[PDB]
């Protein structure tokens, strides 16, 4: 009954080294792998030792699913302190579980450009475009239930972002950014105030 | 991490311009002794151990890379930013951490990369480079700094370097490297004399990486644009192309690369030992490499520059070789190349490096001329630089160690490097004696340039005056071992040398202006022709590509020679030449196994009947042609498990090039590239498991275009033998005068001749490419 | 020698003229200077750019004259002028005022960007005292006067961020940066005085002069990479090399003109050549680089001569990067002394150097320009 965190990290570790790895650690890559069940390893000629590594982390997050996103935030958090671009499953899984904490893990390692690209997205799934991909049961509506906006972490990247004046595109960025919160804060605004008008019509039943 | 944390409390916050705090409790000196001996063991560990070097930076409690940027960041001393300096670079030289090391270097900005308008005052490398290392005179963060960049660029680099905080690409790191660094390394205040090459070599070392690996592609001649903030920005170029825009144009940083060979050479002429001697000649190497990858480059750049859109000019480089040099006021830089080759026996590494280089400008006809001028414009340099070419061929160490794989492997290196430069100057010879009179081969030959070529007196190095030659350094190497029943050493040793040696000789024989003087001086002085002939054919087991070309030179030179004397009335000499290839000579066996007996030199003239033992008596012109085998193994077909076949094929023919000798052959680092960038192109989890199969057959596929280019040119070596063969046997029927053979010899060997061909190329293995060669031979014998 | 400079008659006397500076990464060469006149019914700042029209003939004499872009009235006569960056100019006026104007390169106009009216003024009078000299550091200023007054400002400043008050007792002639908060100033009785300027009080830091008589000194620089060699010229046209470490007195004094010595400056890039301008309308150009051929150490040759001059030097200090102006070898400080102008012009007044370039200003109303300083 121990905690699952120390095989994820290692893993992570391993899929990194693999990726920063020359034909040696390839080779090397294999006996290991070899040493796990991969209920389906079909050697077509065409998968690198590093897109099995990577298949068998998928393997391990779908068979062993935590109840608090502990397992995907370990892996990001150990790939983010690598400095390794995060594959596009990893992001479109957690960001369908935890927006919010991803936002707070690349703002944490300075990647200023995709946490601005993921408040882009997640204001439009709050908007309606898109909100599968963030597990957004229904767009922002007079009758919705309340998604929890994290206003201090988005404050923080438009600080962050304003911190550097010398930086067109990080102006570019923040000018976007908040044209997009102006369109947020004018449907809520329409969509509190039709729920105002909801509430208002009187029980005639 | 105690010191990082310690060191960020004390970081002021910018509102308070009023009153003097107490001295910053600075680490001890005793303390930085330790971190530094702490930080240079844990280099040394991660520089040889991966599984160290991965184990550690992925630490989820020590986050090395992280304190060690943060501690970059705080006002520490110089020496120990060098060395978390040089630990990130140690930890860069895995692919996995450089990724991220890039990511973190762009956050962090230790260099400056976002220029915001209104701070006048950066903070970072740039400015403790010129405030704080500038006033100590030594440079060590610097120096620390381009090896970072150095190891980063060699193990990963990121094309969306910057994206999302500005344009992407490498063009800030590119411009602190030039403007900052190289460009004013000169400038600086050094307390160690060393250190000014040591700053050099590592700028240096970093702009040849970029380079080295850069290819023009179509893509780096269009402006991409990409959104920042709302405003559209022009994408960065790639670094390489930098690199050649600025080498391609009268630009700063070509002057000051030229001026450091000048300084080099000019430093190395003193034959003194002085400080970081080493370093300048490595930064001199790197200056050296840069040039000759530009050159190797140029054509396709041009090419993609004038078939895109860009109002860009660019300069072939060989024309900015000729640029007046601002500090001699005269265009001396070729002649600044060219006296490297003086210090070939004290530096063969710099020699190579400037043969290769000659080398390659020598193939451009507009230049001979000019090049002919700068190198006999002062008799003093035209001998130095006569003396520097002719040393490099003399170099007898060159020959001697080829085949001892248990010796060090630096002196394996330094006599193939000393090989190679031999094989440079003599391929400069050729293709520049390709080339219209005056030439530089010519020159370099002993030929007089302020006469016709043609009534030239070559002699004997040191009669009358003359000097030593090129001419007479390829006679020695040629004439080494003839003494010996075994023939030329050349021929054995070094085949390929010989080869490009016997093919000087040739076209010096068969060129109009050249031919009277070389062959008065190798029939007078030399007796070059005979003394050569005597030992055909050349039979090598592991080379006979060369050994054949050897041979066909040798027989065309002969050709050439017997025409001329036939021609001229010559007899005596015609004759001697006739009974060497037609007179019927014992056959010596070949078979270096044989223990077997000094008895039998007394047993007497006499018995003129009967037939029972082929005492094997057999012209020379035959035997010759004996040693011309007509058959060749056709490599087996490509069995291939992953990869097309019929793709394959197309593929290899696109990577199809004539070689400099005119034959059609498959460029194997071509078609490597192709195959790997196609293996690079499969996404999926299936490939990346296959990924050591697919880079199996690829090796299957190089190996197998290997083997058919081995095929090619024997085909062709022996079509030069046979083709060479039938030339000689053509001018000894038509030229030369029909009393010199008995009627009665002149039928048997034409007989004889007819026969063997016969049999060679009814054979059913024998190569339809000889054919028309072998009947063009078949009608001029009957 | 009299062929290496483009000479412009403008119809007034130039007080002051200044090169624009040059991005450090172009290799782009100088081709924008300003100037300042004075003595004239209305005094100017002039913005001027060298002619280069693509002379593709190594043959052709440069006959490039320099044309006038734009210009501005300024209030009394131009003291001095510096660039605060490729956009700003900075002007001292004989008015007592600091200004500041812009360039607008799209447009070919100056316009005032800021001004201090009231930046030099006698105390207890509030009568308008001239402001003899200014320094920048972008953005920092610094203006001093004949009100022996010290002022910093930051361009973007309206206010004087601080005033040094009975700095001096005597006329402030030139004043230049030691360091980022250091300041060397020059005076009317033959003083060197250092300046801390983060230090509350009005008292130098150091005081340098002379032994003996003590005569004005009009101008002051410092060598570019050696932050403690400093360069000044007095009244009596002698050109001093000091040491602000090592003494309070010169380490060289040197006959450099028959008359008031305007201006001395470093070559900015080749510290080795220095140039200094003087009343007696002459332009000189000093060459220390004879000592820069490294020690071959080789071989041995007596001779003998004797001439006496007296220096106590001790014979202990390590032979660290001798500064060639501080070099009291007389067999190795050869240097090299050239007149730049022909004989014969009025007072030249300004001089600046830049890459290759050099610009001077004259009270023959004349503007003189060479692109090839060293050819």
């Amino acid at each position: 009954k121990l905690a699952l965190t120390s095989v994820f990290e290692g893993l992570a570790c391993k899929c990194i080294r693999l990726q920063q790895g020359g034909e040696a650690a390839q080779a090397e890559a294999w006996e290991w792998l070899a040493a796990n069940q991969l209920a389906t390893v079909i050697t077509t000629k065409e998968s690198s030792a590093t897109d099995e590594a990577w298949r068998l982390m998928i393997s391990y997050l779908d068979k062993y699913e935590a109840k608090n996103t502990l397992y995907h935030h370990c892996i990001i958090n150990k790939l983010l302190s690598h400095g390794v671009p995060l594959p596009n499953w990893l992001i479109n899984r957690y960001k369908a579980m935890d927006a919010a904490e991803l936002l707070r893990l690349y703002l944490k390692y300075d990647l200023l450009e995709e946490a601005a690209e993921l408040v882009l997205e997640y204001v439009d799934a709050l908007l309606g475009k898109g909100h599968q991909y963030f597990g957004i049961q229904a767009p922002l509506s007079a009758t919705s239930q309340l998604v929890w906006f994290p206003y201090s972490a988005i404050d923080h990247l438009r600080q962050a972002l304003g911190e550097n004046e010398s930086n067109q595109h990080n102006q570019a960025i923040l000018s976007k950014l908040q044209r997009k919160m102006d369109e947020y804060f004018q449907k809520l605004k329409k969509a509190t105030d039709d729920y105002k008008k909801l509430v208002q019509k009187p029980l005639r039943a | 991490m105690l010191y990082h944390e310690h060191l960020r409390r004390d970081l002021p916050n910018t509102d308070n311009i009023h009153q003097r705090h107490p001295p910053l409790r600075g680490i001890t000196q005793r303390e930085l002794d330790g971190l530094i001996a702490c930080l240079q063991l844990t280099c040394t560990i991660i520089d040889w151990s991966e599984s160290a070097r991965l184990a550690l930076c992925e630490h989820a409690q020590w986050m090395p890379v992280v304190v060690i940027l943060g501690l970059l960041q705080c006002s520490i001393p110089p020496l120990l930013k060098a060395e978390l300096l040089k630990t990130l670079a140690a930890f860069g030289k895995s692919p996995e951490i450089a990724a991220s090391l890039w990511q973190s270097l762009e956050y962090t900005q230790i260099l400056q990369t976002v220029r915001a308008t209104g701070l006048r005052q950066g903070v970072g490398i740039e400015v403790e480079l010129n405030e704080i290392e500038s006033r100590c005179e030594e440079y060590p963060l610097t120096r620390a700094f381009c090896q970072l960049i150095s190891t980063l660029v060699e193990s990963s680099f990121p094309t969306n370097l910057g994206a999302g905080l500005r344009a992407p690409g490498f063009e800030p790191y590119l411009q602190f490297l030039r403007d900052t660094v190289f460009l004013r390394y000169r400038t600086r205040a050094y307390r160690r004399a060393a250190e000014k090459w040591e700053v050099a070599e590592a700028v240096l070392d970093v702009f040849y990486k970029l380079l080295k690996d850069y290819e023009p592609q179509p893509e780096d001649f269009v402006d991409q644009y990409v959104e920042l903030q709302g405003e559209e920005r022009v994408a960065f170029k790639p670094p390489g192309f930098s690199l050649m825009h600025h080498l391609l144009n009268e630009s700063p940083m070509l002057e000051l690369c030229l001026s450091l060979m000048e300084e080099g050479v000019t430093q190395l002429d003193t034959y003194a030992p002085f400080p970081g001697k080493k370093h300048l000649e490595k930064a001199v190497a790197y200056c050296f490499m840069l040039l000759n990858l530009t050159l190797q480059k140029e054509n396709r750049f041009m090419d993609l520059l004038r078939e895109s859109h860009l109002s860009m000019i660019v300069t072939p480089l060989e024309q900015l070789l000729q640029g007046i040099n601002p500090r001699s006021k005269k265009a001396d830089n070729v002649v600044n190349i060219a006296r490297y080759l003086c210090h070939g026996n004290s530096n063969a590494e710099l020699a190579f490096e400037s043969a290769k280089i000659l080398c390659s400008i020598s193939c451009n006809s507009k230049i001979q001329e000019k090049i002919v001028g700068d190198f006999t414009q002062d008799q003093n340099v035209s001998q130095k630089l006569m003396v520097g070419f002719v040393s490099c061929l003399d170099s007898e160490e060159a020959e001697e160690l080829l085949d001892s794989e248990k010796e060090a492997e630096d002196q394996v290196k330094q006599t193939n490097i000393r090989y190679m430069t031999k094989i440079h100057i003599l391929n400069l010879l050729i293709t520049s004696l390709e080339m219209k009179a005056p030439n530089l081969a010519m020159f370099l030959l002993g030929y007089e340039l302020k006469k016709p070529v043609s009534t030239t007196n070559l002699q004997d190095s040191g009669v009358l005056g003359c000097p030593r030659t090129c001419l007479h350094s390829i006679l020695d190497i040629l004439r080494k071992g003839t003494d010996v029943r075994a023939g030329p050493v050349a021929v054995w040793d070094t085949p390929h040398l010989a080869e490009l040696c016997y093919q000087v000789i040739y076209q010096l024989c068969a060129c109009a202006d050249t031919s009277g003087p070389t062959m008065r001086y190798l029939r007078t002085s030399q007796d070059f022709l005979f003394s050569q002939l005597q030992h055909l054919p050349f039979s090598v087991e592991e080379s006979e590509i060369s050994a054949m070309n050897q041979m066909s030179w040798l027989m065309k030179t002969a050709t050439i020679e017997l025409r001329i004397t036939s021609l001229n009335r010559q007899r005596s000499h015609t004759q001697r030449l006739l009974h060497l290839l037609l007179d019927d000579m014992p056959t010596r066996p070949y078979s270096a196994d044989g223990e077997g007996g000094m008895e039998d030199e007394s047993r007497s003239l006499s018995g003129f009947l009967h037939f029972d033992t082929t005492s094997k008596v057999r012209r020379k012109i035959l035997r010759i042609l004996d040693s011309i085998q007509f058959s060749n193994e056709i490599p087996e077909p490509l069995q291939l498990d992953f990869f097309d076949r019929s793709q394959i094929e197309q593929v290899i023919a696109n990577c199809e090039h004539k070689n400099r000798r005119g034959q059609t052959v498959c460029n194997v680092k071509l078609l490597h590239r192709v195959l790997v960038a196609e293996v690079n192109a499969l996404q999926g989890m299936a490939a990346i498991g296959q990924r050591p199969l697919l880079m199996e057959e690829i090796n299957t596929i190089l190996q197998y275009v290997v083997e058919r280019n081995k095929l090619l040119q024997c085909l062709h070596a022996k079509r030069h033998a046979l083709e060479s063969w039938r030339q000689l046997v053509e001018i000894i029927l038509t030229a030369c005068p029909q009393d010199l053979i008995p009627t009665e010899h002149r039928q048997l060997i034409i007989r004889d001749l007819l026969q063997d061909l016969h049999v060679k190329i009814l054979d059913d293995d024998a190569a339809q490419e000889l054919m028309p060669i072998v009947a063009g031979a078949v009608f001029t014998l009957t | 020698m009299a062929d290496k400079f483009a000479a412009k008659f403008v119809s007034h006397k130039i007080s002051r003229t200044r090169w624009r500076p040059v991005s450090a990464s172009s290799l782009q060469q100088p081709d924008v200077f300003a100037t300042g006149s004075w003595d004239n019914e209305e005094n100017k700042v002039c913005v001027w750019a060298t002619s280069d029209f693509g002379a593709t003939s190594l043959d052709e004499e440069y006959q490039g004259d320099p044309k006038q872009l734009c210009d501005i009235k300024h209030p009394g006569d131009v003291m001095d002028m510096q660039f605060l960056d490729k956009e700003r100019i900075v002007t001292g006026s004989s008015t007592g005022t600091v200004t500041i104007f812009r360039h607008h390169e799209n447009n070919q106009t100056l316009s005032v960007n800021q001004r201090w009216e009231q930046a030099h003024y006698h105390v207890g009078s509030n009568m308008r005292a001239p402001c003899t000299a200014i320094v920048c550091s972008s953005p920092e200023i610094v203006s001093v006067g004949e009100d022996g007054r010290i002022n910093c400002f930051r361009a973007e400043s309206r206010d004087v961020l601080r005033t040094i008050d009975d700095a001096d007792s005597s006329t402030m002639h030139g004043v230049t940066f030691l360091r980022t908060t250091e300041i060397l100033t020059v005076n009317s009785v033959g003083q060197l005085k250092l300046w801390d300027l983060r230090k509350q009080g009005n008292d130098p830091t150091q005081i340098f002069s002379v032994t003996g008589e003590r005569v004005p000194l009009h101008c002051v620089d410092r060598h570019p990479n050696q932050q403690h060699v400093v360069a000044t010229g007095g009244q009596d046209g002698m050109l001093c090399i000091w040491d602000v470490r090592h003494g309070k007195m010169p380490m060289s004094l040197l006959n450099a003109h028959e008359a008031e010595m305007w201006e001395v400056h470093f070559h900015p890039s080749n510290p080795d050549h220095l140039f200094t301008c003087s009343e007696d309308g002459s332009l000189w150009h000093w060459d220390a680089s004879a000592d820069s051929e490294k020690p071959t150490f080789l071989l041995g040759g007596r001779s003998t001569f004797n001439i006496s001059r007296s220096s106590i030097a001790p014979p202990n200090a390590n032979q660290s990067l001798a500064c060639a102006w501080l070099s009291t070898d007389p067999t190795k400080g050869q240097l090299e002394i050239t007149n730049l102008l022909p004989s014969s012009t009025l007072s030249v007044n300004s001089l600046d150097v830049l890459g290759q370039n050099l610009v001077c200003g004259t009270d023959a109303e004349a503007i003189y320009v060479t692109r090839r300083l060293f050819s």
